[PDB]
């Protein structure tokens, strides 16, 4: 198996590879989420040099996690699919052991939790 | 055990060993597996002890009735009460006899019964455990109208080769001669035939 | 189990333990495994207990209607014979294992039974669970021309051997002695090596101490 | 063993026996059947000794880490869910266990599982668990009301237990009580049937089969 | 899980003053068949020891190959491996006690039961017993198979504890143990004539004889004995 | 279906001095079910007493033929049976089932009317007929039995010493079995009065 | 066949009986009365091996009416039960038993006492205030155990085993289809048509 | 077809008082009807104040107590020398057990020693790991034998106070370390005579605060 | 290994 | 475990599951429900082993759930009933098979139909006009070859149902304790509570 | 048993 | 099976039967069971066909990458390989062989390998079915240093015994001389054999 | 199977 340890230390004390996963994000379409009383709203942008687009077919910004958590991003579009694959299955696997949907914040700590574990594991980015 | 019955020109020998087994240990070193069942006609009992005997007691019993009616019976007559019993009872039994006697008309005879029921009339015969043996060496060692002492040693031999290889068998090498005579009992112990 | 006979001079002595067990309990410390099959034939029993005390009772009481019968005195191998055929006839099914002797006008004799109804003939025999102790001893220790005294002694250390080494058998000696021209001498508890060590405690219990809910007097007369 | 556990309108009593046997043989007449997994839950213990006292002890270990982990202390399902899951997994292998968990959390109020070693899991308000299941059944669905009170509900408990350690000859040794409120649960001491038949003999009129 | 195939019978021991004695007669038995008769069923491990094995012989000598093996691994990178640092019996027992336990929970045993008599490095006596279950026990006599039921008996007449140990010379204890030898001849089906015996003192060390015969047997009485009861000639 | 514990039930006896007592059990069960607890396991024919414990069908059978050969005994010998010659007679009937035996563990206990001696006797469910000086057990607790008494008894105890040890003997013996106790019963035994006391015991 | 109940009160005996008959997967009968009059003062109820139950309680019931007719005199319960406690004991022994297990309730005139007898088919008897044979005892005893008292009446007894039918029908995994109840007590034996 | 366990025999014994706490085995080892020793010991001192002794299979016996003390060892590696309590080393003990749930160790084991308020205890594990803190245990062939006498005269079951009608029961009190061994002597004597694998000599392992103390006695050899 |  | 019953008409398809638990000779439930919603036109229904079949039926219900939320669409009955076979046909062949049988009754939206699916352990599928497992079919099918017509209402079937469970309650051995239905139709899946 |  | 080897003063010789049985049919009356695994050194087979057939293709595997390495093997590194494979696969084995071979330094010798997988060295060994009937034969006749001749006929004489009363042996007495001089093979038809 |  291919284990080079991609994310490492530089000597400022910086692990690159993770602030160049930074600039990804940077670079991707502007997200926003707003929160107000009783609600909360996400808000995305789509850039308009693509025109001639299917709308109906295209992947939506915004996805359902579950029937009550939604999940945007900002970043690259193929690697964000494999974190709401992850989450989707997580979900489904709490309702089945705990008897109860995630909370929340049970849910961003399992997405961050994998983002993380791609920063010190072997062979991947 | 093992057993055997060997005719030769003035009549017959009987042989044995004289281990009796239960399971690995010998519950009896100094067995007497050659029994009279008439004056000069004696069997080799080989397989249960306990069926052997209540056999050899009836036909015992068979031939002294005989005896008191008809005189002395003859050998075959003998191996004849044995086989009724041994062949009538199959199922319930586990005995290999070797008949052995001696008239003046017929001389020395030798009949085998096993396990089935059959009868064999042999100029020599071999069974029990330890026979399997010495198949190769008695064949080959045996010779019609042998004298005395040819015929000891034969049985001597042949058994020892038999208690050295069978574990079943072992002790004294016992023999019994049936002659013109009468009747002469041999005891051979292992300081003897061991070393033969 | 052990049991031992051993011949003598002029006559036959045997000896057994006084253990009886079931399963890896001890039911009995001084049990009787020296029977009287007439006033001088004596056996020894291992086995099935109930089937030698029964089978050694039949054939003892034969014995004694044939002793009348005949007006002689009876001999050792009409109850080996009568044992025997009795034996066989169930097959090993009567698990009695015996050795059987004594005196009588033929001489002294020494045999041993199997349950299935085989016997043999023997200067010296053991039978039971600690008959490998006991032959031990006995191929030992054994000579011809043995005294009285002698087989005694060979005859209970035999035992003991039997007695120590075990498990099957334990507590007393017994012993019986069958001379010939004299009485036969039953030494029941002949040697007592395994007394109970005095208790450290008395467990007598203050009067009271168990609670009752109801008493009553039984009538046991008519 | 006699093992039971109810729902009432005061909330739920526990009530077990303390008798351990192989084969005929009484082995124990002092054995700990509830196990204090935490103030607000209880778990029962029938069938294999070593499997229960095993299991439902390694059950409080993870009820632990889930709240060290969650903030929170577990539910009655999730927890009875860990321990049919677990042996579930186990299932053929030849373990032997009939539990029932019990507990009281805010989202569920009082709540009982009943939990065995073939994966069985049932939520219900009465159950009885053991070789004497049914004498304890007897008593108590022949008494029982929803309104009972504290009073007569940790009695008719007690009862049910000695009425199957009387009859069952693989029950018997004492009565341990346990009473589950909104607060926790509450221990309500160890009632050995040595005193306690005769006791309640005399004082109920009950128990006329035995000589007085 | 195993059958045994071709085996060997009793191996029989004890204490005395200053060492420990061991026998095992030379034959390999197939069955009911006395196979062969020039197996030396004694292995001395060093001058200080010598282990006795009875049951399967493929078994044993796959066993004499591991302690051969562990006389060459001790030899490694050790000055004093024939002084301080040499193999001792209680060294040599625990490997093998080790080896036969684990072979038994792995439900693939080697079938054998196993007797290691030596002398310790400060003199003491050792003896002790493991078998195919890897059950271990320690006794001033030890003997298996039917030496267990014949041998025993008689050799505890000689040392009965462990006071009588310091009582007993090379002399008795050797003397009892070829009666014992003897005595299994007679009684045990699967035993032989021929036999070694192995005596491992503190003083003398090691001394190992091969080609023992049992000897002054009792076979003359048999000629007494007819019949089965009745029986008269 | 082992039939010597099915119902369960345990029997006891002891001498004393100039006494003997015996007791017994009350539980009949079936399995794990206890059915009555006033199934009481010791019997009389004139002086002369018998417990039997194992298989109740049995133990009722038994009862039932002894009380009919005792009381056949009786009309032509024109004397009580005595506990020696009761304890052969109890051999006897059962080697006569042999190969189809009566699943039971009989105790005989008296006194000597005659010589005034205690005996006490014990059988397998075959017959062979264990005498003892101090104590006999029988029943699914026997090994506790065993036990107890081994421990607890002592030699020319005096009646109502003798009352406290076999009681003490019998209710922790049953109380370390599942299939015996259910309540106990003592006879106390001496040349011309016999005195039976129930037991309080735990009813678990 | 399965459930028989008996219980003894004051001054009567009360038997219940299952009425159902069931064979593999069907009920072939729900009004099946398992139940003897041996004498006008004896009932037995039976519960055991098809065909056998019958049989066996038409050939006590044979028995018993041939000693009414030949002495002119009814057998106590107490005789009855030792009677029948004795074909059993023979039957358990014999190359094919009669696996049959009854209740006998009777109205003893001479004591005027309720007597309730329970023998299995090895021919094990005892006498008892309340008794049950197969499964149903492992619900009704220690409910009888709680709620039976020596001195209650007849329509108190019939309460009490309204509560043990009620528990059998809560808790008992096969549909017995209900019981046949009948009193016996000095004036004969009757049947209770409304259970 | 091979049977990988074997039954040796014995019997053991624990009794807890105020402040010490007794642990007693016989020394005897057995294997069917045969003796393999007489003096073999099983109750070991392992270290921390704890006595252990696991009968039954002696080969599982001695495995699971050097597996004990081993864990003993690296728990004082691992821990910086603290000193195991008695109710630590039972649930470490559980685990060792249970671990091998599905190929058992075939031995009853009992631990003894004194609890973090120096008071005596004994711990009694089931073959599979199921443990319990008692005044009182016997284990092995004989605990069907001494356990009864034990709950009679350790925890006075069936003892009422004379005269109080039954109603007021014998009260419980710790015994002294002369009553207790009393008591210890009495019941292998007992067990020694009706239990054949039983005997030999008798080993006590004595806990106090001040450390292990040992002491012999004979038993019946037979 | 006990039950409960 | 032990009954379940559909039934498919006109508009819609009925499944009758029974509420007992029992486990020895105690009924420890009778108000179980024998179901899954695996999705909101598909219900399951099962019965069999002990364990295997709620933790089979929560499996199969996650695994559909989780394909809704991937796809944000409803897979038809067909769709489910050939996933659920497929993974019991996995399971016979493994080391410890599911035993586990399931009726799906479902209502396609696309086809504007009521589907019902009968597969057992061994993953036998088959599309039923009417369904049942285990003993409950030797009644209710020869019932249903008569009385069940394919045009049938809502109404008419869950008559039709009550026909079957009656005939259950007559002739089974055991007490079930009675049925929870559920209808499947356009509008969903709804419980009927007096039954 | 005995065998020969 | 018959199978037997024989040292004497020039070398070793092997011998056998050639029956193959499958049941009470011979499946093969001209059956070789003396198998090269080396120039000089051979193996008689006994046991099953299929197990000792695999066996001796693994040795003679085993011995040729040897030879390729460190030069011609012993004998006795040629029985540890074979007893290396009977010992560890003795579950699933049914293999009697013995191992016979030529040295210059050791001469001739003999290793027998039985059914558990031990190695036992001997002046000479026997094996099969059909050797029971022949141990008290070949012990008796058995001298140390014959001559080739004695050797052949000793051989010849013993194992047609073997013939005469195993079932399981018979047809012809193949033979393999292993010398300095070379490896002769040699036959003997029954019309020969089966008159001696 | 073929034998030898
Ligand atoms: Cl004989
Ligand atoms: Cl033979
Ligand atoms: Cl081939
Ligand atoms: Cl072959
Ligand atoms: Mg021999
Ligand atoms: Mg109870
Ligand atoms: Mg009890
Ligand atoms: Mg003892």
């Amino acid at each position: 198996g291919y284990d080079r340890a991609l994310s490492i230390f530089s000597p400022d004390g910086h692990i690159f590879q993770v602030e160049y996963a930074l600039e990804a994000v940077k670079r991707g379409t502007c997200a926003v989420g707003v929160k107000g009383k009783n609600c909360v709203v996400l808000g995305c942008e789509r850039r308009s040099t693509l025109k001639l687009q299917d709308t109906r077919i295209t992947p939506s910004k915004v996805s359902k996690i579950d029937s009550h958590v939604v999940l945007s991003f900002s970043g690259l579009n193929a690697d964000s699919r494999i974190l709401i694959e992850k989450a989707r299955v997580e979900a489904q696997s709490h309702r089945l052991t705990l008897e109860d949907p995630v909370t929340v914040e049970y849910l961003t700590r399992y997405v961050a939790g994998v983002q993380q574990r791609y920063t010190q594991s072997g062979g991947v980015r | 055990t093992s057993i055997m019955a060997v005719t030769f020109k003035d009549g017959v020998i009987l042989g044995a060993d004289s281990r009796t087994t239960t399971g690995a240990y010998i519950a009896n070193r100094v067995t007497d597996k050659l029994t009279r069942v008439h004056d000069k006609i004696w069997c080799c009992r080989s397989g249960s002890a306990a069926d052997t005997q209540a056999i050899a007691d009836i036909v015992q019993y068979h031939l002294e009735l005989y005896t008191s009616q008809y005189g002395t019976p003859s050998t075959e007559t003998a191996a004849s009460v044995f086989k009724e019993l041994c062949y009538e009872n199959k199922d319930n039994l586990t005995a290999g006899i070797i008949v052995a006697g001696y008239d003046d008309k017929n001389k020395g005879e030798v009949y085998t019964i096993p396990l089935g029921g059959s009868v064999h009339k042999l100029p020599y015969a071999i069974a029990g455990s330890g026979s399997t043996f010495i198949y190769g060496y008695c064949d080959k060692n045996f010779r019609e109208n042998m004298s005395k002492e040819e015929t000891v040693d034969f049985i001597k031999h042949s058994l020892s080769q038999a208690i050295k290889w069978d574990g079943s068998s072992g002790g004294v090498i016992r023999m019994v001669v049936l002659t013109a005579a009468g009747v002469e009992r041999l005891i051979f112990y292992p300081d003897e035939y061991e070393q033969l | 189990t052990t049991i031992v006979g051993v011949k003598f001079n002029n006559g036959v002595v045997i000896a057994a333990d006084t253990r009886s067990t079931q399963g890896p309990i001890v039911a009995d410390k001084n049990c009787a495994k020296l029977h009287r099959i007439s006033p001088k034939i004596w056996c020894a029993g291992a086995g099935t207990a109930a089937d030698t005390e029964a089978v050694t009772q039949l054939i003892g009481s034969n014995i004694e209607l044939h002793s009348l019968y005949t007006s002689r005195e009876p001999r050792v191998v009409s109850a080996l014979q009568m044992l025997k055929q009795h034996l066989f006839k169930y097959q090993g099914h009567i698990g009695a294992y015996l050795i059987v002797a004594g005196v009588d006008p033929t001489g002294s004799h020494l045999f041993s039974i199997h349950a299935h109804g085989s016997t043999d003939v023997g200067y010296y025999l053991s039978l039971g669970s600690g008959s490998l102790a006991a032959m031990a001893v006995l191929e030992s220790h054994w000579k011809q021309d043995l005294t009285k005294e002698e087989a005694i002694k060979l005859a209970s250390d035999a035992i003991q051997a039997g007695i120590w080494n075990d498990l099957g058998s334990g507590s007393n000696v017994d012993v019986c002695v069958m001379e010939i021209g004299k009485d036969a001498e039953y030494l029941r508890n002949y040697l007592t090596p395994n007394v109970r060590e005095e208790k450290q405690k008395s467990y007598k219990f203050p009067r009271g101490t168990t609670a009752v809910l109801k008493e009553s007097i039984v009538n046991i007369c008519d | 063993t006699t093992t039971l556990a109810f729902r009432f309108q005061g909330g739920i009593i526990v009530a077990v026996d303390s008798r351990a046997t192989a084969g005929n043989w009484v082995a124990s007449q002092t054995v700990k059947k509830v196990i204090e997994i935490n103030p607000f839950l209880l778990g029962t213990m029938a069938g294999g000794a070593a499997d229960c006292q095993f299991w439902e002890t390694w059950l409080g270990s993870q009820c632990r880490l889930h709240e060290l982990r969650e903030k929170e202390r577990i539910s009655v399902a999730a927890a009875s869910k860990i321990l049919s899951n677990l042996v579930y997994q186990y299932k053929g292998a030849g373990l032997s266990m009939g539990t029932m968990i019990c507990g009281y959390t805010r989202k569920e109020g009082p709540t009982i599982y009943y939990v065995d070693s073939d994966g069985t899991r049932l939520k219900g308000d009465i159950f009885c668990v053991g070789s004497g299941q049914t004498f304890a059944y007897g008593v108590l669905d022949s008494n029982y009301k929803w309104d009972l009170s504290v009073e007569d509900a940790l009695y008719l408990g007690k009862r049910s237990i000695l009425a199957a350690a009387h009859r069952d000859a693989y029950s018997g040794g004492s009565v341990n009580l346990y009473h589950v409120t909104e607060d926790g649960w509450i221990y309500h001491g160890n009632h050995d049937v040595g005193e306690l038949f005769w006791k309640v003999k005399e004082e109920e009129g009950s128990f006329n089969n035995v000589i007085g | 899980t195993q059958q045994p195939i071709v085996t060997g019978t009793s191996v029989i021991s004890m204490k005395y003053d200053n060492g420990v004695i061991i026998a095992a007669d030379n034959l390999g038995s197939y069955g009911s068949l006395l196979r062969f008769n020039g197996v030396e069923r004694l292995i001395p491990v060093g001058d200080n020891t010598v282990v006795g094995i009875s049951g399967d012989i493929s078994d044993m000598q796959h066993i004499e190959r591991l302690l051969k093996d562990l006389v060459t691994e001790n030899a490694y990178d050790n000055p004093l491996a024939d002084a301080e640092e040499a193999l001792e019996p209680s060294y040599i027992f625990e490997y093998l006690a080790t080896v036969m336990y684990q072979r038994r929970s792995k439900m693939n045993p080697l079938w054998n039961a196993i007797i290691v008599a030596g002398v310790q490095s400060n003199g003491d006596q050792f003896l002790r017993y493991v078998n195919l279950l890897g059950v271990t026990y320690s006794s001033p006599t030890l003997a298996t198979g039917f030496g267990a039921h014949m041998a025993n008996p008689l050799l505890r007449k000689v040392v009965d504890r462990e006071s009588d140990i310091p009582k007993t010379t090379v002399q008795v204890a050797e003397e009892a143990i070829v009666n014992a030898m003897r005595v299994l001849y007679y009684r045990d089906a699967r035993s032989s004539r021929n036999f070694s015996l192995a005596i491992i003192d503190k003083n003398t060390g090691l001394t190992f004889k091969k080609n023992l015969q049992v000897e002054n047997m009792k076979w003359d009485f048999a000629k007494d004995i007819k019949g089965y009861g009745t029986q008269k000639i | 279906s082992d039939p010597s514990s099915i119902n369960g039930g345990i029997v006891v006896a002891m001498t004393g001095k100039d006494c003997v007592a015996i007791a017994c059990d009350l539980r009949l069960g079936s399995q794990s079910l206890g059915v009555s607890n006033k199934f009481e396991k010791i019997f009389h024919y004139g002086h002369v007493f018998l417990g039997i414990t194992g298989l109740a069908t049995d133990v009722t059978t038994l009862n039932e033929m002894f009380r009919y050969k005792t009381n056949l005994y009786k009309l032509k010998e024109e004397r009580a049976i005595e506990p020696e010659t009761f304890t052969q007679l109890v051999s006897s009937s059962l080697y006569e089932r042999r190969f189809g035996p009566y699943f039971v563990g009989p105790v005989v206990a008296g006194i000597n009317s005659k010589s005034g001696k205690p005996f006490i006797a014990g059988f397998d469910l075959i017959g062979c007929i264990d005498e003892a000086k101090d104590f006999i057990v029988s029943g699914t607790a026997s090994d506790q039995l065993f036990g107890m008494c081994e421990s607890l008894y002592e030699p020319n105890l005096e009646p109502e010493d003798l009352f406290e040890t076999i009681s003490q003997a019998l209710l922790n013996a049953a109380d370390r079995d599942a299939l015996s106790g259910w309540g106990a019963v003592v006879y106390i035994i001496k040349k011309d009065e016999v005195v039976k006391r129930y037991l309080k015991m735990r009813q678990d | 066949m399965d459930i028989i109940l008996g219980i003894r009160v004051q001054d009567s005996v009360i038997l219940a009986s299952s009425k159902a008959v069931t064979r593999g997967i069907s009920v072939l009968k729900d009004s099946d009365d398992k139940t003897r009059q041996l004498s006008p003062h004896t009932l037995m109820s039976f519960a055991g091996e098809a065909g056998d139950t019958v049989q066996f309680a038409e050939y006590i019931q044979a028995n018993i009416q041939l000693y009414s007719i030949r002495e002119d005199y009814e057998l106590s319960p107490q005789a009855v039960s030792s009677f029948v406690r004795q074909e059993l004991a023979k039957s358990i022994r014999s190359r094919r038993p009669y696996q049959v297990n009854v209740l006998i309730g009777g109205y003893d005139k001479k004591k005027n006492k309720p007597e309730l007898y329970q023998i299995d088919y090895l021919g094990t008897k005892v006498e008892l205030p309340y008794g049950a044979h197969g499964y149903s005892g492992f619900y009704t005893f220690s409910l009888l155990d709680h709620h039976y008292r020596p001195d209650m009446t007849t329509e108190e007894g019939l309460d009490l085993l309204k509560l043990c039918v009620q528990e059998l029908e809560k808790r008992m995994p096969m549909d017995f289809k209900g019981v046949i109840v009948k009193i016996v007590d000095k004036d004969g034996i009757r049947q209770v048509d409304d259970f | 077809q091979f049977n990988p366990y074997g039954d040796n025999g014995g019997t053991i014994l624990g009794i807890a008082g105020e402040d010490f706490a007794v642990l007693a085995g016989d020394t005897r080892n057995i294997t069917d009807y045969s003796i393999n020793s007489r003096y073999e010991p099983k109750v070991f001192d392992c270290g921390d104040n704890i006595v252990m002794s696991a009968n039954g299979f002696a080969a599982d016996g001695d495995a699971l107590v050097k597996r004990f003390k081993n864990s003993v060892k690296w728990y004082h590696f691992d821990h910086n020398d603290k000193k195991l309590s008695i109710n630590s080393a039972a649930r470490n003990i559980q685990h060792l057990l249970y671990g091998k749930r599905f190929f058992p160790y075939y031995v009853h084991t009992i631990i003894a020693g004194l609890d973090e308020d120096g008071k005596g205890a004994v711990y009694s594990f089931d073959p599979v790991g199921s443990y319990e803190r008692e005044q009182c245990r016997a284990g092995g062939a004989a605990a069907s034998l001494i356990m009864p006498f034990l709950d009679n005269q350790v925890n006075f079951k069936n003892q009422y106070e004379p005269g109080t009608n039954g109603k007021v029961k014998k009260p419980l009190k710790y015994l002294s370390v002369e009553e207790v061994i009393k008591l210890v002597r009495d019941s292998f004597t007992s067990a020694t005579e009706r239990h054949i694998q039983v005997g030999d000599g008798l080993e006590i392992l004595i806990v106090t605060k001040d450390g292990v103390r040992k002491e012999f006695y004979e038993l019946k050899r037979d | 290994a006990p039950l409960x």
